[PDB]
């Protein structure tokens, strides 16, 4: 499974940005698929994760200001983020997980996009 | 042959510049610029040259006695020249964007090709590579496999993306493992056939029907994760079953997998299921997935002693308590359910993963032992209390407590409420059907670290 994220940019607090994951291969279709994001000197944060089915897990910092989807037929993840804050500045990733709502001790994150979020 | 009849720069032959400082190793030379010899290219019988950034094999052509090459994972259109590499009999190519193979049309010596993840469509030049017995296409643009009918010495194969019709593996009887994953395939009549089939891989189909599985005894692997099974009454025949795949179908009758004791990992999240008691008698499981169900009542699962994988997010689970028995436990996973007590977990002290958010979780002292813990998910826990009369003056007890035991003040409280340990206190100036309030604290357990946090809700009796 190969992921690609784009879509990372600049924003003024209050705005709106959506992140993207291109995957390529047959795993994404029937994986778990998960958000997470790392800001400079702090540890990794899981903030969105989606089962095939379409449940979701939001962790307290976005829940109901983001919202991850997917669309199987494009093989594409998707993390569209409102009301967004300074402390959503974050390099943000995408990976398959073996869990809705937390993550693994080595998933496979690869490149991330920036979301910076000015105040 | 492509051969050189005087000593040629090594840059002048591999063109791409990752290519030819990869050949400058290879060929034990110090520069891109140093010439070698038709000799020196002679001695090259296997390229490993993967995730370098190649963008042209432009010179492979004079490495004529290559046996195996690797350029996976490089950004490869053309591989016009592999066409005269005749004594080629392995090549790894997945992850490119390779269209055109009439470059393979007569590598015939080909017993391994493996393209997965490129951008084929037209598989007409595989068909006279009839000693192939390894062939992954998987995650391509192949809507006919006619071209496949003729390879007759196939033990594993792979493609997709856009298959309907498998009449053209009827003959395929050599094939032990088969991948027809992300397909668009409802029909596999044709599989009863591939009666050697140790493993068959369907997932993100549209199978329905799995009467044809019923013959293929000798399956120990079978996935169907993605369809649309309901009735899986054929798969009581497939009694070497291991591994099984189920997850994301219509399935709620559990019953036809109930004999299959050799069964270790058992798939099944995203189905339709309410009773597990088919499942008691599977002894053997080690994995067992059950996220995304109807599940209640989850005692058979006591009777499976050696799991050490067991999975049950998105369920209707009140009691955990069945987990008790499983001494093994390695992973427990039941994010999004209604349990409170987590006492019967205090002493699966094996577990190294455990993700219980969104649960009615108040009290962790029962945790403070579970030190393999790496992973660790407990935030956004729910629960309601029983109702108490409205009036503008509302009391209510706190009773959240951390590993320690100690008592977690609340972080917010809805209404203008505050708190006087233990009691959080309103003044509220008119009815409303509820008032609530938040805790939110860091835990480590173990190595895991995490948000312990949750939402009270105090209904209120007009
Ligand atoms: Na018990
Ligand atoms: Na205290
Ligand atoms: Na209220």
């Amino acid at each position: 499974l190969q992921l690609v994220e784009s879509g990372g940019g600049l924003v003024q607090a209050g705005g709106s940005l959506t992140v993207s994951c291109a995957a390529s291969g047959s795993a994404f279709s029937v994986n778990v698929m998960g958000w997470s994001r790392q800001a400079p000197g702090k540890e990794r944060e899981l903030v969105a994760g989606i089962t095939r089915r379409g449940n979701t897990y939001y962790a307290d910092t976005v829940k109901g200001r983001f919202t991850i989807s997917r669309d199987n037929a494009k093989n594409t993840l998707y993390l569209q983020m409102n009301s967004l804050k300074p402390e959503d500045t974050a390099m943000y990733y995408c990976a398959a997980l073996a869990d809705i709502a937390t993550m693994g001790p080595n998933d496979y994150w690869g490149q991330g996009t920036q979301v910076t979020v000015s105040g | 042959s492509a051969t050189i009849t005087q000593d040629t720069p090594i840059n002048q032959i591999f063109t791409d510049t990752a290519l030819a400082e990869k050949m400058k190793t290879v060929l034990g030379k110090t520069n891109v610029t140093d010439t070698v010899s038709q000799t020196d290219l002679d001695q090259v019988t296997t390229l490993q040259a993967d995730r370098l950034g190649i963008k042209s094999i432009d010179g492979v052509e004079y490495l004529n006695n290559l046996t195996q090459i690797n350029f996976s994972n490089n950004q490869l259109t053309d591989i016009t020249p592999l066409k005269n590499l005749t004594k080629l009999v392995d090549i790894l190519m997945n992850n490119n964007q390779i269209a055109d193979i009439t470059p393979l049309a007569n590598l015939t010596n080909l017993t391994g090709l493996t393209l997965f993840n490129n951008q084929i469509t037209d598989i007409d030049p595989l068909k006279n590579l009839t000693n192939l017995n390894r062939l992954e296409l998987s995650s391509n643009t192949i809507s006919d496999i006619s071209a496949l009918s003729g390879l007759t010495s196939l033990q594993q194969l792979s493609f997709g993306n856009q298959v309907t019709d498998l009449k053209p593996l009827a003959n395929l009887t050599t094939l032990e493992r088969l991948d027809i994953s992300s397909n668009k395939v409802s029909d596999i009549s044709v599989l009863a056939k591939l009666t050697n089939l140790e493993s068959l891989i369907a997932t993100n189909n549209q199978i329905s029907d799995i009467t044809p599985l019923g013959i293929l005894t000798n399956l120990d692997e079978l996935s169907l994760n993605g369809n649309q099974l309901k009735d899986i009454g054929t798969l009581a025949s497939l009694t070497n079953l291991t591994d099984l795949d189920l997850a994301n179908n219509q399935i709620s009758n559990l019953a036809p997998l109930s004999g299959l004791t050799k069964l270790t990992e058992l798939k099944l999240g995203a189905n339709q299921i309410s009773n597990i008691s088919p499942l008691a008698g599977l002894t053997a499981l080690t994995n067992l997935e059950l996220n995304e169900n109807q599940l209640e009542d989850i005692s058979p699962i006591s009777n499976l002693k050696n799991l050490t994988y067991l999975t049950l997010y998105f369920n209707n689970i009140s009691d955990i308590s069945p987990v008790s028995s499983l001494t093994k436990l390695q992973r427990l996973f039941f994010y999004n359910n209604k349990v409170s007590d987590v006492s019967s977990l205090a002493n699966l002290t094996n577990i190294n993963w455990l993700s219980a958010g969104h649960n009615q979780i108040s009290d962790l002292t029962p945790l403070a032992n579970l030190t393999r813990i790496t992973q660790l998910g407990l935030n956004d826990q729910a629960w309601t209390n029983a109702p108490v009369n409205y009036k503008a003056n509302v009391s209510i007890p706190n009773t959240v407590k951390n590993v320690t035991g100690a008592l977690i003040a609340p972080a917010t409280i809805s209404d203008g409420g505050s708190y006087t340990e233990p009691d959080i206190t309103w003044n509220l100036p008119s009815y409303t059907n509820e008032v609530s309030y938040t805790f939110s604290q860091p835990v480590t357990i173990g190595k895991g670290t995490t948000t312990f946090s949750g939402t009270v809700t105090q209904p209120l009796k007009a």
